[PDB]
């Protein structure tokens, strides 16, 4: 009867011959080889947003666009006023480190590189222009340019704030006073304060003002250390710190 | 004052967001508002070492 | 002393057959009607 | 007064923007408003020594 | 001695097998309905 | 001492296969939507 | 000695690598929009 037992055992090890905590020890050292495969050397380069004028002057120098291996970058044209300007068409020197993407009539270009540190150089002409617009591309800098804004001398075929403080978003160059006692925030912008709450104020009077579909307001002011509000039917005082 | 969280990590690089809503990136030698100067960005783990001393770590219950 | 390695294969044989059919798992059928 | 920033770099030229967003590029021996004159350009490291012993860098949150 | 030989080349199978099976992820199925 | 040959052809495998992975960059794709 | 001749024979393919490498000039190409 133990003949049978041994070879339960000699059969139970040729048939798995890995044990559980192996099978995990292995798993670690698998995901430790693919983190060690995938990481970058160095450092990453910096995801950045940028915007540039773009001169025509017979003195000037052709602008310069960051690229990253296998990343989109997008280009946008405008005119001196802002507006879009359509692409007529497009010249790109070296297609083998250089991809782009182009539906036939928008002004939004997608340039992916192919090869690390292979730069180049493209034409665009415009719909309206007749001086057309040449740039050049150089890719695996410390920074990379996810999308530039150009701004065009001419003219193409083209030609608030309290928004944004009720979304949240503080104007900018302001800085931030503290407020007690209530649901509210402020900020202090061109000597003149801007409020975000969801109170009614009640005295000290207001010059525009916005409200959204739930309820919440946003004010602009002029710069005071006191405001009177009542709550639903209640009143009280805040008192405005910076 | 300000606390910030991590929202993601690779080598070499952190995004972060504070408790305003803003986020923004860093690389081994940059400048936090609020904290100093990076010393070491550790990947594994979820840490960021700070020139005051402060770790930046992830939401306890967002992380 | 040999035994345990005839009990080996035909064992092995045996334990080979109870793991796969320890693996399929068949999908389910729904039937409509009108 | 006005500060340079390196925008693009590679081995002979070297991309630079202004505080003013006026753009140069330089190469090895070349001049410049405020600075003075070249003397290496170093494509590793983004680093650009300069005659007066100024070291021309990348914008720190930009970079 | 020769026993550690023996054992890799099994080991060998077992762990080639199971790498293979870490290895593979299948594309996602999106069902529309009107 | 031959285990410096032994490791070279190991390795040499590996290696080759890390370069050959790390050769690859495939296009991006762009959806066109109405 | 003649560590000189086997390191001539992969440097040699090598090199013959990096010149046939450094010959290749491609024709650019311009996209017309309507």
């Amino acid at each position: 009867e133990v003949i049978d037992k041994k070879a339960f055992k000699d059969m139970t090890r040729n048939l798995y011959p890995l044990n559980p905590e192996q099978v995990v020890k292995l798993k670690q050292i698998y995901e430790t080889s693919e983190y060690a495969k995938a990481a970058t050397p160095g450092t990453p380069p910096k995801p950045t947003a940028t915007s540039q004028f773009v001169n025509l002057s017979p003195g000037s120098t052709p602008p310069v666009i960051r690229l990253s291996q296998g990343f989109v970058s997008s280009l946008v044209f405008l005119d001196s006023t802002g507006a879009p300007w359509p692409i007529a068409a497009y010249d790109l020197g070296d297609p083998s480190s250089f991809n782009i993407q182009w539906d036939k009539t928008s002004n939004t270009l997608m340039i992916q590189a192919t090869k690390l540190y292979n730069y180049g150089n493209l034409a665009v002409r415009l719909r309206g222009l007749n001086t057309p617009v040449m740039l050049t591309l150089i890719p695996g800098q410390k920074a990379v340019d996810y999308r530039v804004d150009l701004r065009v001398q001419g003219y193409g075929p083209n030609a608030d704030l309290l928004l944004h403080v009720l979304e949240g978003v503080p104007p900018p160059g302001s800085r931030r006073l503290v407020v007690s006692g209530g649901d509210a925030r402020a900020w202090l912008s061109n000597e003149k304060m801007y409020v975000r709450t969801n109170l009614t104020i009640l005295s000290p009077g207001w010059l525009a003002s916005m409200t959204s579909a739930d309820g919440t307001h946003a004010y602009e002011m002029q710069k005071s250390p006191v405001l009177l509000v009542s709550w639903h039917g209640k009143v009280m005082q805040l008192k405005v710190e910076g | 004052r300000i606390i910030y969280y991590i929202q993601a990590v690779i080598p070499g690089r952190a995004w972060l967001i504070g408790s305003n809503g803003s986020t923004l990136t860093v690389r081994e030698g940059s400048k936090i508002p609020g904290y100093g100067m990076v010393k070491l960005i550790d990947s594994l783990q979820g840490r960021i070492l700070t020139s005051s001393g402060q770790v930046i770590k992830f939401s306890q219950e967002d992380s | 002393q040999q035994e345990i390695q005839q009990r080996t294969s035909d064992m092995l044989t045996a334990a080979t057959q109870l793991v796969q059919d320890w693996k399929q798992v068949e999908t389910q059928v729904y039937t409509e009607g009108t």
